[PDB]
C-alpha cells in the first residue's frame, strides 16, 4: 500500500493498489486504465475480484471507498464490496471499511440508500459487537428522516428484525422487536396483512416474556388498537387473563400451540402481579395481611417471599409494616382509566402546589 | 569494609536471614515490638536495597509476614498482603512457574476469607479522645504492606477477582459467594449459605487458616442481612424473625443485634415489652438506620425525607416531565437556539474589532502592566537609599 | 466607582478561569490547603479581569511541601508565549472546608499585597459547603 | 470492532481553545494546540488542554513540539491522568495543513486525534468535529488522510459542568453568586408551573376531540413515581413527623444565631 496523498488520478491511484494485490486484479488494473481512465469498469475490481483471504487490503479498500462514490453512482456501487465483506466472514477488518464510511461524512448521507447498505452489513459481518453501535444513531436518523419511500421502511424494519434475531439476548430482542412492531403500526406495512402475521409473533413474545409484563405496554401507545384481539390473534385474550386473576383463563382460552412452549409457567406469575396489583393500587394503598394471602390462595410466608419478588419487579416498595400493609406504592401495572382520571385531578392538585406555594416561596427570597 | 554497589549475594543472604529470624523470633515469643522493629529494618533496607530488580525469597517473606499478621491487625489489612502475596505468586509463577490447582484453591480460598470479615470498625478509643496521632499509623502499615491508602472491603474482593478469579475458584466455594455478593434475597440469605458454611468448615486441607476468618465472616453475613431489613420491613414480631434467620440460638444473635444497633450500624426496637421489632419508617431520620460511613450490602435504600429532598425533588423531577414529553419546550428552545445564533452573529462583529483592540490590549499589557509592577518592586530601592540620605 | 482602595480596582473572574480552577477542583489538597494556582488578569472597566489561571502544584502525597520555582518560571513563560505575560493578580487556594482565612493565608497575602497592590485573594468554595452561599469569596488587604 | 469511534471531551477543553483563540495568539482565523487527556480504548477522554506557539501559513506549518515536551512535563506535575493526545485547531475542516500537523505529531507516534472547532453562526455546523484518519498506512508520500467519523461529548466531571451550567445561565445573563439557592428556589416552582402549562395542554388534547396516549401511561406513570417521591404519602402521622423534623431544623437553625450572637460577645470584651 502507498498513501492516499499520493497524486490523484483517482481510477489509477486506486489500482495503483490492485497491482500489489491479486494477479487478477493487476491485468485487470492494466487492462480497466488502457481501456479508459474509467468509471464502473474500474470502480467494481477490488469489489468483486478476490482480496485474496486475508484481509488487510482495507486500506486500498478505503480507498475504493471514497473514490467510486462520486465518479459514478454511490448507491449501486456502496452495495457492491458488502457482498465481499458477507462472504469471507472475518467482520472485525470489513468493519473498519464500514467505519470509515458509516454514514454523514464523505460526500452526502443520500437519505438511506447507505444507511440501509453499511447498516444491513454490519449486523451479518460482525458480531453484535459492531451492530450495538449503529442502533442509537440509526433509529436518531430514522427520527431526524423517516423514508417517505415505503418500501426502505420496509427494509429498515427487515434490518430491525435482523436485529432481534442476530439478537439472542431476550430484552434487546424484546426491545428491538417492540421498536419494530411501534414503526410497524405507525407507518409503512400497515398495509393490513404484513403487520397480521407480525402480531402473531407479538403475542408469543408478551406472554414467553412476562417482564413484558402483561399488556400494560401495549396500553400506553398504539399496538393493540392496530392488532385486532378479538380477531384469532388472540392479543386481547391476554387483556382478558390480566385483570381476572387466575390460572383457569389462559388454559380454557387455549391455543395448543402456546399451551405448550411456552405460557404455562407464567400463567401464575399473571396472578400474581395482577392480584398483588389490583388488590394494592385500588385499595389505593394498603391491603392486609390476610387479605393479600386469600387473593393469591397461597402461604403466609411464600408472600412474604412473593412481596420480595414484588420488590425485585418494583411494583410495590417501601417499608413493609408486618400484618398489615403488606404492600405500597411504586405502581407499575395497569389501571388504564384509573391512571387517566388521577392525571386528570393532578393539574388541578397541581394548581396550588405550583401558584399558591410559589407565592409564599418567591415572596419569601 | 564491604564496598556496597551490586552485590546482593551477601545482602539478600543477611536480609532474608534476619528477616526469617526476626518474623519467628516476635511471633513465638509472643512479641511483638520486636516484629516492628524488624520489618522497619526490611524498609529501610528495600528504601536503600531498591537499586536491584527483586531476587526470589520475595514471595516467600510476603506470604510469612501476611501469614503473622492475620488476626493481630483486622483481617483487612491481613487479607490486602494476603492478596499481595497472591499477586506475588503470579509474578513468581510466570518466572516461578507452579503447575498445581490445589495452590490457586488455597489462594483464593485466604483471598475471600482475609476479605469478608469486617464491615466496619469500632473505633472506641478515638469516639473518646481527639484523636489520632491514630491515623497516619495506618497510613505507615499501608506503606509498609505496599499499599498509599488504606486498603477496602469485599470491595477489595471485586479488586483481586477482575482477574480470572470466578474460576480457579474451587467449587467448594464458588457457589458460596454466589449468594453472598451475588444472589439475592434477605429472608433466605442465612439458610442459602448454610451448606457452603458447612463445606468450608471442615477445615485441614482448605488451609485452617481459613476457618477461622470464617465465624466473623458468618456474623459479617448476618450484618449484612441485618441492614436490609429496616428498608424491607417496618416492623417484624420477633418469633417470626426467628424462623427467618437459620443461626445456633436466638439468645445470642438479638444480643449481636442489639451490639449492632448500640454501636448505630441500624435502629431497631428488638427489646421492647412484647419482644417484637420495629425498624420504623423515619421516626427521626438518621445516619444510625442507615450505617452512617459505609455500607455493605447492594443498594436498596426505600424513599426517606431529608433536609431539600422535596425541596430539589419538586424543582427537577417536575422539570423532567416537561423535559422529555413537550409540545411547549421545544419550540422556546429552538426560538432560544434563534436568540443563541444572533449572540454569536453579533459576536462574530465585536470578535473582529477585539481581533484589533484586544490585540493592542495583549501586546501593551506586557510592556504596561510590567512596568507598573516593575515601579511596585523598585520603589523598595527609592524607600532604601533615599533614607540613607536622612540620616 | 466601585474600585478599591489606593492602587487597584475590583475583580471579574472570568468563566474559562473558574472552569479551570474545577479541574483541580478540591483534590491535590483535599485536607491540606494548597495554593492551588495564581489568577493571571489585566486592569478592566472598573475591574480587573482575570481571563486566564494556570495551577500551581507542589508535592501534594499527603503533606504539602513546597517545590522549585521551575515550575512557575517555566509555565508564566508558556503562558506568555501563546497568551498574554506574568501578571499575577492574586491566587486561588479551594482549598478545604467551607471559606475561611486562616492567619497562613493572611501571611501570605501580606507578603503578596505588599509586593503587588493590585491583587485579591479567592476562595473558590464549591458544593463543600453545602453550596451554599459565597462561592466566589474575594478579600484583598 | 476496531479502536477509537467517539471522543469526551469536557468544557473545559473549549474553554483552553475559546481561550488562545481570543486572547490572541494571532488568530485572525486559525490557533492550533496540543490536546491532553487520556483514551480507554474506543473512547476518548481529553480532560484539559493548552496550546503550542503555531503559526499555519498556507504552505508553512510550525510546530515547535519541544514546547509540547515543556508543557507536558509541566502538565504532568499538575495532574498525572494527562497524555500527549494529537492536536486541536480551529476550523474549517481537512485541508492541506491535516497532512502538515499529521507529520509534526508522528514524530510523537501513536495515533493521532484531529479536533476541528469551526466558530461558524450556523446551527447546521457542529461545533467540533472530531477525526482520526485511516490509511494512515504510511510508507507512501507523507500521510493518507481519509478521517474516520467520529463525534463529540462532555465527561469529565460533575461539579465543573455544574461549573458549565454556572456559565450558562451567566451566559443567559447574569446570575452572580450571591443567590444561587434562591435562584434554585424560584426556578423550582416555576417547573411546577411550566408542568401546569403541559399538563393542562395533555389534559387538553382530550378534552377538544380525542388524544392524552401521551399521557394515558407515559406521563401516568411518570406522575405516579412523582407523588410516591414528593410529597411522600398522606397520612396525618407524616405531617406531624414533618412538623417535629422543622421544629428540630429550626430549632438547630436558631442554636445557629445563637453562636453568631455569641461568637460576637466573646469578640467584643476582647475588643474592649
Amino acid at each position: 500500500f502507498i498513501d492516499i496523498s499520493e497524486e490523484d488520478q483517482a481510477a489509477e491511484l486506486r489500482a495503483y493498489l490492485k497491482s500489489k494485490g491479486a494477479e487478477i486484479s493487476e491485468e485487470n488494473s492494466e487492462g480497466g486504465l488502457h481501456v479508459d481512465l474509467a468509471q464502473i469498469i474500474e470502480a467494481c475490481d477490488v469489489c468483486l475480484k478476490e482480496d485474496d483471504k486475508d484481509v488487510e487490503s482495507v486500506m486500498n479498500s478505503v480507498v475504493s471507498l471514497l473514490l467510486i462514490l462520486e465518479p459514478d453512482k454511490q448507491e449501486a456501487l456502496i452495495e457492491s464490496l458488502c457482498e465481499k465483506l458477507v462472504k469471507f466472514r472475518e467482520g472485525e477488518r470489513p468493519s473498519l471499511r464500514l467505519q470509515l464510511l458509516s454514514n454523514l461524512f464523505h460526500g452526502m448521507d443520500k437519505n438511506t440508500p447507505v444507511r440501509y447498505t453499511v447498516y444491513c452489513s454490519l449486523i451479518k459481518v460482525a458480531a453484535s459487537c459492531g451492530a450495538i453501535q449503529y442502533i442509537p444513531t440509526e433509529l436518531d436518523q430514522v427520527r431526524k428522516w423517516i423514508s417517505d419511500w415505503n418500501l426502505t421502511t420496509e427494509k429498515k424494519h427487515t434490518l430491525l428484525r435482523l436485529l432481534y434475531e442476530a439478537l439472542v439476548d431476550c430484552k434487546k430482542s424484546d426491545a428491538a422487536s417492540k421498536v419494530m412492531v411501534e414503526l410497524l403500526g405507525s407507518y409503512t406495512e400497515d398495509n393490513a396483512s404484513q403487520a397480521r402475521v407480525d402480531a402473531h409473533r407479538c403475542i408469543v413474545r408478551a406472554l414467553k416474556d412476562p417482564n413484558a409484563f402483561l399488556f400494560d405496554h401495549l396500553l400506553t401507545l398504539k399496538p393493540v388498537k392496530f392488532l385486532e384481539g378479538e380477531l384469532i390473534h388472540d392479543l386481547l385474550t391476554i387483556f382478558v387473563s390480566a385483570k381476572l386473576a387466575s390460572y383457569v383463563k389462559f388454559y380454557q382460552n387455549n391455543k395448543d400451540f402456546i399451551d405448550s412452549l411456552g405460557l404455562l409457567h407464567e400463567q401464575n406469575m399473571a396472578k400474581m402481579r395482577l392480584l398483588t396489583f389490583m388488590g394494592m393500587a385500588v385499595e389505593n394503598k394498603e391491603i392486609s395481611f390476610d387479605t393479600m394471602q386469600q387473593e393469591l390462595q397461597i402461604g403466609a410466608d411464600d408472600v412474604e417471599a412473593f412481596v420480595i419478588d414484588a420488590v425485585r419487579t418494583k411494583m410495590v416498595y417501601c417499608k413493609i409494616d408486618q400484618t398489615q400493609r403488606k404492600v405500597v406504592v411504586s405502581h407499575s401495572t395497569h389501571r388504564t382509566f384509573g391512571k387517566q382520571q388521577w392525571q386528570q385531578l393532578y393539574d388541578t392538585l397541581n394548581a396550588w402546589k405550583q401558584n399558591l406555594n410559589k407565592v409564599k416561596n418567591s415572596l419569601l427570597s | 569494609s564491604t564496598a556496597i554497589n551490586l552485590n546482593n549475594p551477601e545482602s539478600q543472604s543477611m536480609h532474608l536471614e534476619t528477616r526469617l529470624v526476626q518474623l519467628d523470633s516476635a511471633i513465638s515469643m509472643e512479641l511483638w515490638q520486636e516484629a516492628f522493629k524488624a520489618v522497619e529494618d526490611i524498609h529501610g533496607l528495600f528504601s536503600l536495597s531498591k537499586k536491584p530488580p527483586k531476587p526470589q525469597l520475595m514471595a516467600n517473606y510476603y506470604n510469612k509476614v501476611s501469614t503473622v499478621f492475620w488476626k493481630s491487625g483486622n483481617a483487612l489489612f491481613h487479607a490486602s498482603t494476603l492478596h499481595r502475596l497472591y499477586h506475588l505468586s503470579r509474578e513468581m509463577r510466570k518466572n516461578l512457574t507452579q503447575d498445581e490447582m490445589q495452590r490457586m484453591s488455597t489462594r483464593v480460598l485466604l483471598a475471600t476469607l482475609s476479605i469478608p470479615i469486617t464491615p466496619e470498625r469500632t473505633d472506641i478509643a478515638r469516639l473518646l479522645d481527639m484523636d489520632g496521632i491514630i491515623v497516619e499509623k495506618q497510613r505507615r502499615l499501608a506503606t509498609l504492606l505496599g499499599l498509599q491508602a488504606p486498603p477496602t472491603r469485599i470491595g477489595l474482593i471485586n479488586d483481586m477477582v477482575r482477574f480470572n478469579v470466578l474460576q480457579y475458584v474451587v467449587p467448594e466455594v464458588k457457589d458460596l459467594y454466589n449468594w453472598l455478593e451475588v444472589e439475592f434475597n434477605p429472608l433466605k440469605l442465612c439458610e442459602r449459605v448454610t451448606k457452603v458454611l458447612n463445606w468450608v468448615r471442615e477445615q485441614p486441607e482448605k488451609e485452617p487458616e481459613l476457618q477461622q476468618y470464617v465465624p466473623q465472616l458468618q456474623s459479617n453475613t448476618i450484618l449484612r442481612l441485618l441492614q436490609q431489613v429496616a428498608q424491607i420491613y417496618q416492623s417484624i414480631e420477633f418469633s417470626r424473625l426467628t424462623s427467618l434467620v437459620p443461626f445456633v440460638d436466638a439468645f445470642q444473635l438479638e444480643r449481636a443485634i442489639v451490639d449492632a444497633a448500640r454501636h448505630c450500624d441500624l435502629q431497631v426496637r428488638i427489646d421492647h415489652t412484647s419482644r417484637t421489632l420495629s425498624f420504623g419508617s423515619d421516626l427521626n431520620y438518621a445516619t444510625r438506620e442507615d450505617a452512617p460511613i459505609g455500607p455493605h450490602l447492594q443498594s436498596m435504600p426505600s424513599e426517606q425525607i431529608r433536609n431539600q429532598l422535596t425541596a430539589m425533588s419538586s424543582v427537577l423531577a417536575k422539570a423532567l416531565e416537561v423535559i422529555k414529553p413537550a409540545h411547549i419546550l421545544q419550540e422556546k428552545e429552538e426560538q432560544h437556539q434563534l436568540a443563541v445564533t444572533a449572540y454569536l452573529k453579533n459576536s462574530r462583529k465585536e470578535h473582529q474589532r477585539i481581533l484589533a483592540r484586544r490585540q493592542t490590549i495583549e501586546e501593551r499589557k506586557e510592556r504596561l502592566e510590567s512596568l507598573n509592577i516593575q515601579r511596585e518592586k523598585e520603589e523598595l530601592e527609592q524607600r532604601e537609599a533615599e533614607l540613607q540620605k536622612v540620616r | 466607582g466601585g474600585s478599591g482602595d489606593s492602587a487597584v480596582k475590583q475583580v471579574q473572574i472570568d468563566g474559562l478561569v473558574v472552569l479551570k480552577i474545577i479541574k483541580h477542583y478540591q483534590e491535590e489538597g483535599q485536607g491540606t490547603e494548597v495554593v492551588q494556582g495564581v489568577l493571571l488578569g489585566l486592569v478592566v472597566e472598573d475591574r480587573l479581569e482575570i481571563t486566564n489561571c494556570f495551577p500551581f502544584p507542589q508535592h501534594t502525597e499527603d503533606d504539602a511541601d513546597f517545590d522549585e520555582v521551575q515550575y512557575q518560571m517555566e509555565m508564566m513563560r508558556s503562558l506568555r508565549h501563546v497568551n498574554i505575560d506574568h501578571l499575577h493578580v492574586g491566587w486561588y487556594q479551594s482549598t478545604y472546608y467551607g471559606s475561611f482565612v486562616t492567619r497562613a493565608l493572611l501571611d501570605s497575602q501580606f507578603s503578596y499585597q505588599h509586593a503587588i497592590e493590585e491583587s485579591v485573594v479567592l476562595i473558590y468554595d464549591p458544593i463543600k459547603t453545602a453550596q451554599g452561599s459565597l462561592s466566589l469569596k474575594a478579600y484583598r488587604l | 470492532f476496531p479502536g477509537g469511534r467517539v471522543v469526551r471531551l469536557h468544557p473545559v477543553i473549549l474553554a483552553s481553545i475559546v481561550d488562545s483563540y481570543e486572547r490572541r495568539n494571532e488568530g485572525a482565523a486559525r490557533v492550533i494546540g496540543t490536546l491532553l487527556g487520556t483514551v480507554d480504548k474506543h473512547s476518548v477522554e481529553v480532560t484539559n488542554c493548552f496550546s503550542v506557539p503555531h503559526n499555519e501559513s498556507e504552505d508553512e506549518v510550525a510546530v515547535d513540539m519541544e514546547f509540547a515536551k515543556n508543557m507536558y512535563e509541566l502538565h504532568k506535575k499538575v495532574s498525572p491522568n494527562e497524555l500527549i493526545l494529537g492536536w486541536y485547531a480551529t476550523g474549517h475542516d481537512i485541508t492541506e495543513h491535516s497532512v502538515l500537523i499529521h507529520e509534526y505529531y508522528s514524530r510523537e507516534a501513536p495515533n493521532p486525534i484531529h479536533l476541528t472547532v469551526d466558530t461558524s453562526l450556523q446551527n447546521g455546523r457542529m461545533s467540533i468535529k472530531a477525526y482520526v484518519s485511516t490509511s494512515m498506512g504510511v510508507p507512501g508520500r507523507t500521510m493518507g488522510v481519509m478521517f474516520t467519523p467520529l463525534t463529540v461529548k462532555y465527561a469529565y466531571y460533575d461539579t465543573e459542568r455544574i461549573g458549565v451550567d454556572l456559565i450558562m445561565k451567566t451566559c443567559f445573563s447574569p446570575n452572580r453568586v450571591i443567590g444561587l439557592s434562591s435562584d434554585l428556589q424560584q426556578v423550582g416552582g416555576a417547573s411546577a408551573r411550566i408542568q401546569d402549562a403541559l399538563s393542562t395542554v395533555l389534559q387538553y388534547a382530550e378534552d377538544v376531540l380525542s388524544g392524552k396516549v401521551s399521557a394515558d401511561n407515559t406521563v401516568g406513570r411518570f406522575l405516579m413515581s412523582l407523588v410516591n417521591q414528593v410529597p411522600k404519602i398522606v397520612p396525618d402521622d407524616f405531617e406531624t413527623m414533618l412538623n417535629s423534623n422543622i421544629n428540630d431544623l429550626l430549632m438547630v437553625t436558631y442554636l445557629a444565631n445563637l453562636t453568631q450572637s455569641q461568637i460576637a460577645l466573646n469578640e467584643k470584651l476582647v475588643n474592649l
